[PDB]
């Protein structure tokens, strides 16, 4: 999971 | 927005569906290519191919469950670039980069014209 | 293989699933949360749920055109996880949370209940 | 598009  | 995303969630959906297809699960459509048949999923094709986009929004066709394609398409070509639209991964050789080229003109794949053009004016 | 690949093309096939979504084309399913009605499409549903990969492999259930989640399903976290399935964006929010971890348990979808998981146990 |  990443901030996109 | 504030949202977290899953970066292998675009590729893992593409792999389940390619595994839909190898099953023959939910397929909707056969794709006639010169007397050969490929079993796939209407949603797919259009998200893939600007002639399946064009061909499926259109009211009457739609509902049909037998797409005939024009008779000058190789069926090596378009199953090679149904491959690619299930897959990400163009099987693109020497031998078959013309029928590739020339079918992905057809179906509006305009990514795969691109690199098609790239590896013949590299050979020229 | 000697193939080569597209590195977008997982990305733009799922971002015009979404599209086709948005203008409600082709959806062939309408998943009932709460008297709450959402339309998707079956093999996107299956893609990236457990639950519905089961629902519609299953002989009878694969022709219904409704399908109606067990009454403790939230809305607003079905609705959530929709839009995670078509974007691999996940609104979580420490108002959503809970509600969101309980439906992905349901709809089997391992990745979210990870990250819920990991994201419930930092806030302890 | 890349060698996979
Ligand atoms: O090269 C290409 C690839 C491609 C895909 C589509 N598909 C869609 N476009 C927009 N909203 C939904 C969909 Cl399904 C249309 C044109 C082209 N041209
Ligand atoms: O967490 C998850 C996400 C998920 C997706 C599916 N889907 C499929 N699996 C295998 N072949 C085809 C499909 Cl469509 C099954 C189980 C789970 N569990
Ligand atoms: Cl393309
Ligand atoms: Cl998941």
């Amino acid at each position: 999971w990443v901030i996109p | 927005d504030s949202c977290i995303q899953f970066t292998r969630h675009a590729s893992d959906v593409l792999l389940n569906l390619n595994r839909l297809r190898s099953r023959d699960i939910l397929t909707d459509v056969v794709i006639v290519v010169s007397r050969e048949q490929f079993r796939a999923h209407k949603t797919v094709l259009m998200a893939c191919s600007g002639l399946f986009y064009s061909i499926f929004t259109d009211q009457l066709k739609c509902n049909l469950s037998v797409i005939n394609l024009d008779p000058e398409i190789n069926p090596e070509g378009f199953c090679i670039l149904l491959d690619f639209m299930y897959t990400s991964r163009l099987n693109l050789r020497e031998g078959n980069i013309m029928a590739v080229m020339a079918t992905a003109m057809y179906l509006q794949m305009e990514h795969v014209v691109d690199t098609c053009r790239k590896f013949i004016k590299a050979s020229e």
